[PDB]
């Protein structure tokens, strides 16, 4: 209850705020780099969960798949990088 | 169907602790030390018999016996107790990094005036066998029985009576 | 399968995470785990079309624990007639249902 | 707050019926925006804090945001778009009258069936354990890294192979 | 395209659905569908011309809806029954909704009329794959569960795919659309078939992708994309007729041939099962793509049509494009029925 | 330094978790004392609230099975009160 | 009392942006060799008053061809999340005690880039909609870090939580440690806030939404500069001493938004495709590296974490 | 070596970002084979008591297991305090 | 449960519907995609969290990860059909007729 009570809150400021103000009188580059994006975002969704893989007993396999993931990350950013992904001279 | 088995109020019925958290916490050492053996009979109980309509015989003596503990514990040294579970019940979680003297003192009054050692870590996180009178049950989930197999063929294997018989294909 | 190369090898990829019987990661017990080990149990070895009759009573109970249609039902009749004699004058509730007792 | 979890779903019906109603591709970001954000609160309520929060930082964050961002710079919104928002934004109210008769004829067919009404609030939670620590959400979504790493090598390959996939295709 | 770009997409091609048939969890099957779909868009859309791009984009979304569909019904058999396959007791409806997906998957009608759009619009190399390796995972995915289907819309499916098929080879004068449509009536047999027998829909499986390959070859030989453009096939290379007629034939289903057998052997088992209605519909509506098969072996093999100048050039110039394979799939899909018994 | 910091952070763990291990016995013997008297009251009462219906035997399963099948919490605070019951499901998810 | 902590919350951290507005003036002024305000009140503190009254006594010239949805739903969001922001922060006891707060804080500020590109696709024109989309990118670009820094610094302490930090840091700032891993989180708050080197945005609203905007960054700088002295500064905690642990704090985040404002004055600007070129060439290298070496070092160290 | 070596001076003039990088990787690739303290990182976190250690029957054939805590016929981590 | 299951697949079938009704645009039809990807992500984790079968998690982030790999795809799509034609609209998809 008391999430939604402060939100609610900072949403009634804000609208007042912005009430009283009135009452008182193509290029494929940004794709590229959106995709980008999308494609380490996910990385991270399949990173974050390490805080509690860490606890486990398979620690040699936990360093293994982490292992991987950055490894074939960073060979696909080195990858990006040499076919001129991240240049903007256009 | 099936009518389910209760029993009722006037069992199920003991004498609680109507102690707290805190308390339970600063006595569960000495608590998992003295006190263990009827526990762990219930721990059995609870797991071999899946139901606990079957173990209240052992749920009572639990509560009796950590009644008593916590009798010896008002009988003789009440004050460090008290003040090491008033300290404990400040924090959040409950930790026991702050109050490391103020156990000290419960320690030491409690082993002079009792015999009580403080588990050394790791003691109280072991699997201990038990023993009891009471026997195993058989078929605890109820297991109706189970079918019987398809009879398996048997027999040395000899090559096809004519061949395939596939349309006029003699072989 | 369609190609058992993981039975050739004796591994095992995605065969040991199908259903709530099997291996969670601290123990921790799903809710028809009994029902589900006991359906699978008396269907092995008969499989399809004996288990789909003579297994029955089995999967009857694991539908019922998993889906819970007859549970809600018998406590939603018990509600309705509690609604009707409490409208009608024939009933009141007790304090622990109120909200008033002596709790443990 | 019995209502609570129905309400969400109510909202996330109406934000993907503003979504099969085709405003614009800005207006549908919104929409698809505001149901993610109550799918998340529905996901929460059943106690799904690490499913949730994920959906926020990723779906949200990552890809309504693309959503958006290609919308914004390959596409552009035409005058004719604006009477027709308005006739299917009555398309829209006369859609969730139609529901909430539909709701309204199915719990008068299957009192116990489809939607128990009477028992709105009960039937969310059905077990948990109350002493039991280590029974969140994250403690299975890591499961990956020791049990179900076929399931990780087959997303980072899926990963993988998108930036040679989208180089290709772009080009 | 370099060698690794090539290397990575191939491979995910062929990974798709090698997990679907190694896998037991629909995820994995559906991860499969994903991962075939995802590595093919790029080689549809290589050549970066209009009717590419538009043919990808059909195809990406109408695969795009099957594989939500098909993961519908996986999550509602999971709230079902706790588990993550299909069992004896999923509520029909699933079952139907993910034979719909499947069958939009393959190219089934009334799910077919992306299929002859995309095909042309793509090269040969690339139908030749989309015709013959992306039917094995969602017909893999049919033959897991095909005790628990329903032969009504099976076989409604089926018969429909027939005769469309039928009904648009009679006037297409591209190969590349005939293809299509003789692919969607091979695929309604084998959907026919599959509840009474799932060994017969592999056998009509591998014996269309063994006549369908060598005709994309011998096709691809010249990229004669159209019937006026195969007829000069007698100046240009004229000793691949005596190989694209008895294909043709085969791929019709006359008797001497390989092609027949698969669909004498499936009226077999339809009569036995008394099928014998919808039997002898398909085995009559047949005769059209023996008709259209007909027609083309005419203009290649028994007629010479008008030819041109500069073919004397081409006859000049020298060759070395039909591999070993041609001969081989073509021998083995044109004189192969007297080992039936072992085929079965 | 982090090293063995986060060492002796793993004995108090142990240490509490070692307590929480010496006290559960005593709380499984409370709460299954609980939830029995809890299901007796709900049978008591159902006894009588639905005396004069037809056909409805008071205490009736669902299963075949015979063996205990640990109630739901609507099952428990059904017939109790709608704060209670949302204690129960939106209590501990909603910030102490 | 919840309602009074929250206003407790609330008004201190708009009054320190108003003030924080002053601060930076003078701070700028002194660096070049003058003074700034010093008269509406003694040495100025009347000045943010005397602006806000302004701006909210302007006219609002709302461009015609826009949408007032997205005109007025555009800073309502910033301010919100701003706002929001705050609430977890143990300081040292939080507001909200969350568990995956550091998470809610990532999604929260990762919020903003709708309300940065809904401003320009409103605005109807193709330059605004560029600069737009090349904020939306940059901030996007740097969320990634923001990100991975942390996901690779929460190992030392294994808890998503921020109430776990305090004794994470009982004996040692998570400095010395990770300062490599600091220095590329302390820059990535720069060009996420869009600030100074990262400033290609504000270097097209009426007086109302500006102010609103200008709230939202502040404050958003403040709560940056928080973290940061949550997380590797870690202050002191005596238990029985919260107003210790609140008065270093203070002093920490002063400190660190007065580095803000002296690297404003102190550097120039940057280029959008050098400063895209900094990350995806320097920062995401490193921080991968350092990821890596962040997952083994608690595995051949035996220091790894609890989970409570 | 002369060549390499060469190469390697170039690179740390030029791009010491890279080198540091990959060295980095080496050494998480590298590290957890040489250290001792690795296999300690498993036994904790086995040693960690997430859940109630059910207790066994006395059948009288097992004398390697105790019957209390305080009993030293079971393990005992005293090489975790040691550490 | 059964009320919030209802309405989630009413939503799935809702945002089919949009999609099998085009509109004129794309985007419009991508949005429902991501839709249907995001009714089933939340039916999944709801279904994981009321059986407590914590070995099912992953599930909701496999099906995360490639619905997001497809809309990828979908948008680098729309951005050639775009870049050729000058609109994301689907009469100017009229080829491959002949
Ligand atoms: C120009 C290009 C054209 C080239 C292609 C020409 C066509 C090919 C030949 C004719 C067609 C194929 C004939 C079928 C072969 C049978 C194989 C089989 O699977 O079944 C056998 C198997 C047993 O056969 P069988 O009748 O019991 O014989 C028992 C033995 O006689 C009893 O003794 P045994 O069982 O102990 O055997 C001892 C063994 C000992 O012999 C040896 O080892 C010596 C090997 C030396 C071989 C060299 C001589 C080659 C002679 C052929 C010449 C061809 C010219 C090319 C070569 C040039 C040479 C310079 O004998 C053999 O080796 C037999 C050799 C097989 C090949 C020759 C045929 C003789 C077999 C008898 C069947 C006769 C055909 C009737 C089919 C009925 C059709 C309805 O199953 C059968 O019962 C027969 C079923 C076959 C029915 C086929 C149905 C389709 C027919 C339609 C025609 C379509 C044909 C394809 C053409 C497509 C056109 C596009
Ligand atoms: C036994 C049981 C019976 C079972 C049923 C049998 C089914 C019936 C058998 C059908 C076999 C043939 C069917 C296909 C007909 C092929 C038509 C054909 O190839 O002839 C046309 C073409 C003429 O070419 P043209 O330009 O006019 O001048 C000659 C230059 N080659 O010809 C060509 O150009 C051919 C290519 C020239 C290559 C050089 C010549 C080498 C010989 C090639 C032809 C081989 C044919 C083998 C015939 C065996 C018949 C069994
Ligand atoms: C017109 C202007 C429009 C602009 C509006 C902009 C508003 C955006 C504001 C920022 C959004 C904040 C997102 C909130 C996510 C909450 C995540 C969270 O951590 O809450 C989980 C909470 C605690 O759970 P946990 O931490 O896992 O463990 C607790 C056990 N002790 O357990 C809980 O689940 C608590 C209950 C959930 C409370 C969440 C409510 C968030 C605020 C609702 C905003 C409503 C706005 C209007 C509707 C939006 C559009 C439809």
């Amino acid at each position: 209850m008391n999430l939604y009570t402060v939100i609610f809150i900072n949403i009634l400021l804000s609208l007042t705020l912005i009430l009283v103000a009135f009452w008182l009188p193509f290029s494929m580059k940004f794709f590229l780099v959106a995709i980008t994006f999308l494609l380490f975002d996910l990385e991270i969704a399949l990173l974050l969960p390490l805080p509690w893989a860490i606890q486990t007993i398979k620690t040699s396999t936990m360093m293994i798949m982490a292992f991987i993931l950055v490894t074939i990350l960073s060979l696909g950013l080195a990858y990006e990088w040499t076919q001129k992904g991240l240049e903007w001279t256009e | 169907p099936g009518i389910v088995e209760l029993p009722t109020l006037e069992e199920l019925k003991v004498e609680e602790v109507k102690v707290s958290s805190a308390v339970l916490k600063a006595a569960a050492h000495h608590y998992g030390a003295q006190c263990d053996k009827t526990n762990k009979e219930f721990m059995l109980c609870r797991w071999e018999e899946k139901d606990p309509r079957r173990c209240l015989k052992e749920g009572k003596l639990v509560n009796g016996c950590a009644l008593n503990f916590f009798r010896q514990i008002k009988s003789h040294c009440a004050e460090p107790f008290t003040e090491y579970w008033t300290c404990l019940d400040y924090s959040n979680m409950q930790l026991f990094r702050h109050c490391r003297q103020q156990q000290a003192k419960f320690d030491q009054c409690v082993l002079d005036k009792l015999g009580w050692v403080r588990p050394d870590l790791g003691q109280l996180s072991k699997v201990t066998k038990v023993k009891t009178d009471r026997p195993l049950p058989e078929n605890p989930y109820h297991s109706r029985a189970r079918p019987e197999p398809n009879p398996v063929i048997e027999g040395d294997l000899k090559p096809a009576k004519h061949g395939t018989r596939f349309f006029f294909w003699t072989v | 399968p369609f190609l058992d190369i993981q039975k050739k090898l004796g591994i095992s990829l995605d065969r040991h995470f199908m259903f709530l019987s099997a291996e969670q990661p601290y123990k921790n017990a799903a809710r028809c785990h009994a029902f589900e080990k006991e359906w699978i149990e008396c269907a092995h070895g008969i499989g399809g079309t004996r288990a789909k009759k003579e297994c029955k009573i089995e999967f009857d109970d694991f539908e019922e624990c998993l889906l819970r249609y007859k549970t809600m039902r018998r406590m939603h009749d018990i509600k309705k007639q509690r609604e009707k004699l409490m409208k009608e004058g024939k009933y009141t509730p007790p304090p622990h249902h109120s909200g008033r007792e002596e709790p443990r | 707050m019995n209502n609570y979890i129905f309400v969400l779903s109510s909202l996330f019906l109406v934000g993907c019926l503003g979504l099969a109603l085709k405003p614009s591709p800005i207006y549908g970001g919104l929409g698809l925006i505001v149901s993610g954000f109550v799918g998340c609160l529905m996901v929460l309520g059943f106690g799904g804090s690490f499913l949730g929060l994920m959906v926020f930082l990723i779906y949200l964050g990552g890809m309504l945001v693309v959503f958006g961002y290609t919308t914004a710079m390959a596409t552009e919104e035409y005058p004719e778009t604006w009477g027709s928002n308005w006739l299917i934004l009555g398309f829209l109210v006369l859609g969730v009258i139609m529901e909430v008769f539909l709701i309204c004829v199915l719990n008068y067919y299957d009192e116990v069936g489809v939607i128990n009404l009477d028992g709105l609030g009960d039937w969310l939670m059905y077990e948990v354990d109350d002493v039991g620590v280590m029974l969140e959400g994250g403690i299975g979504v890591a499961a990956m890294y020791s049990c179900a790493t076929w399931m990780m090598v087959v997303a980072g390959w899926s990963l993988f192979a998108g930036i040679f996939i989208i180089i290709e295709i772009t080009r | 395209m370099n060698p690794i770009t090539l290397a990575i997409i191939y491979f995910t091609i062929f990974l798709g659905p090698v997990i679907t048939m190694s896998s037991t969890n629909l995820m994995l099957m559906w991860v499969g569908l994903e991962f075939s779909l995802l590595a093919i868009i790029p080689m549809l859309i290589n050549k970066k011309n209009p009717r590419s791009t538009e043919a990808a984009t059909k195809y990406f979304v109408t695969q795009a809806t099957a594989s939500m569909i098909i993961l519908l019904a996986i999550v509602l058999n999971y709230k079902q029954l706790g588990t993550w396959m299909f069992q004896q007791q999923t509520n029909g409806l699933i079952l139907n909704m993910t034979l719909m997906a499947l069958s939009m998957k393959l190219g089934l009608a009334p799910f077919h009329f992306w299929l002859p759009e995309v095909t042309q619009g793509i090269p040969l190399h690339m139908g030749l794959i989309l015709l013959t390796w992306q039917k094995i995972a969602p017909l893999s995915i049919l033959i897991q569960i095909y005790p628990l289907l329903n032969s009504t819309i099976i076989l409604m499916l089926a018969i429909t795919s027939i005769f469309m098929g039928a009904w648009g080879g009679l006037n297409q004068t591209q190969m590349r659309k005939i293809m299509a449509y003789s692919s969607i009536a091979h695929m309604g047999w084998m959907l026919a078939i599959l509840p009474y027998n799932p060994s017969l829909t592999l056998l009509n499986l591998m014996i269309y992708i063994i006549l369908t390959a060598p005709m994309f070859m011998a096709l691809m030989l010249n990229n004669s994309m159209t019937i006026n453009s195969i007829s000069l096939l007698w100046n240009k290379t004229p000793a691949m007729l005596t190989m694209i007629s008895l294909m043709l034939l085969s791929l019709g289903g006359l008797p001497p041939l390989t092609g027949f057998l698969p669909k004498w052997i499936i009226i077999t088992e339809l009569m036995k099962n008394n099928c014998l209605i919808m039997a002898t519909l398909m085995a009559m509506m047949a005769l059209l793509n023996l008709f259209f098969y007909t027609r083309l072996i005419y203009s290649t093999s028994l007629t010479m049509f008008p030819t041109n100048n500069n073919s004397k050039m081409m006859t000049h110039q020298t060759k070395t494009k039909p591999n070993l394979m041609f001969s081989t799939l073509a021998i083995m899909s044109t004189m192969t029925l007297p080992l039936a018994p072992q085929l079965i | 330094r982090m090293m063995r910091w986060n060492q002796e952070r793993r004995r108090l763990l142990i240490e509490d978790l070692e307590a929480r291990i010496a006290l559960m016995p005593l709380f499984q013997a409370e709460k299954d004392r609980r939830t029995l008297q809890i299901l007796r009251e709900n049978l008591e009462e159902e006894a009588i609230i639905m005396k004069d219906v037809p056909n409805w035997k008071v205490g009736e399963s669902v299963f075949h099975t015979t063996r205990w099948v640990p109630p739901l919490i609507g099952e428990m605070y059904g017939l109790r009160t709608k704060e209670e019951m949302s204690n129960a499901n939106f209590g501990f998810t909603w910030y102490t | 009392m919840f309602f009074i902590n929250i206003l407790t919350l609330l008004v201190p951290i708009l009054i320190a942006m108003a003030f924080l507005t002053l601060v930076e003036r003078k701070i700028l002024g002194y660096m070049q060799l003058r003074k700034g305000p010093n008269i509406v009140g003694p040495y100025g503190i009347l000045q943010p008053f005397a602006d806000a009254m302004k701006l909210f006594m302007k006219e609002p010239m709302r461009p015609l061809t826009t949408s007032m949805s997205l005109f007025i739903i555009a800073p309502t969001l910033s301010l919100t999340l701003a706002l929001s922001l705050w609430v977890p922060l143990p300081m040292p006891h939080p507001l909200i005690n969350l568990n995956l707060g550091i998470l809610f804080i990532l999604a929260t500020s990762s919020l903003s880039v709708y309300s940065i590109l809904w401003s320009g696709w409103a605005s109807n024109s193709k330059y605004s909609l560029f600069g737009a989309l090349r904020a939306v990118a940059q901030t996007i670009s740097y969320e990634v870090t923001m990100a991975i820094i942390l996901l690779s610094v929460l190992l030392m302490n294994g808890s998503y939580s921020l109430q776990t930090l305090i004794t994470t840091q009982e004996h040692m700032w998570l400095l010395l440690p990770a300062w490599p891993m600091a220095m590329m989180w302390f820059i990535s708050t720069l060009a996420e806030t869009n600030r100074a080197p990262f400033d290609l945005t504000e270097g097209e609203y009426a007086a109302g939404p500006f102010a609103l905007f200008f709230m939202a960054e502040y404050t958003n700088i403040i709560l940056m500069n928080a973290l940061t002295t949550i997380i590797f500064l870690g202050p002191l905690y005596y238990i029985n001493l919260p107003e210790l642990y609140s008065t270093n704090f203070m002093m920490e985040a002063l400190l660190l938004s007065s580095t803000f404002l002296w690297i404003r004055a102190s550097y120039p600007r940057f280029r959008y495709d050098q400063l895209m070129h900094l990350l995806w060439k320097n920062f995401l290298p490193l921080t991968l590296a350092l990821c890596m070496w962040h997952i083994s070092l608690p595995i051949f160290t035996a220091g790894v974490p609890p989970y409570m | 070596a002369g060549r390499i070596s060469a190469f390697l001076k170039n690179a740390w003039a030029k791009e010491p970002v890279l080198v540091v990088s990959f060295s980095v990787w080496g050494l998480a690739i590298i590290m957890p084979m040489i250290s001792p303290y690795t296999k300690y990182a498993s036994m904790i976190n086995k040693a960690t008591p997430y859940n109630y250690p059910v207790p066994v029957r006395d059948d009288g054939n097992m004398p390697d297991v105790p019957s209390h805590p305080q009993d030293p016929l079971g393990p005992s981590l005293d090489w975790l305090k040691n550490l | 449960m059964p009320s919030t299951f209802f309405n989630l697949t009413m939503a799935f079938s809702l945002s089919l519907l949009g999609t099998l009704m085009f509109r004129s645009h794309l985007m419009s039809t991508l949005l429902c995609l991501e839709g249907m990807v995001l009714s089933l992500f939340i039916m999944t984790s709801v279904t994981s969290l009321n059986s407590n079968s914590m070995s099912s998690m992953p599930i909701p982030i496999t099906i995360l990860v490639f619905a997001a790999c497809e809309a990828a795809v979908g948008l680098a799509l729309l951005v050639k059909v775009s870049n050729t034609y000058g609109t994301d609209y689907v009469q100017n998809l009229n080829l491959l007729q002949c």
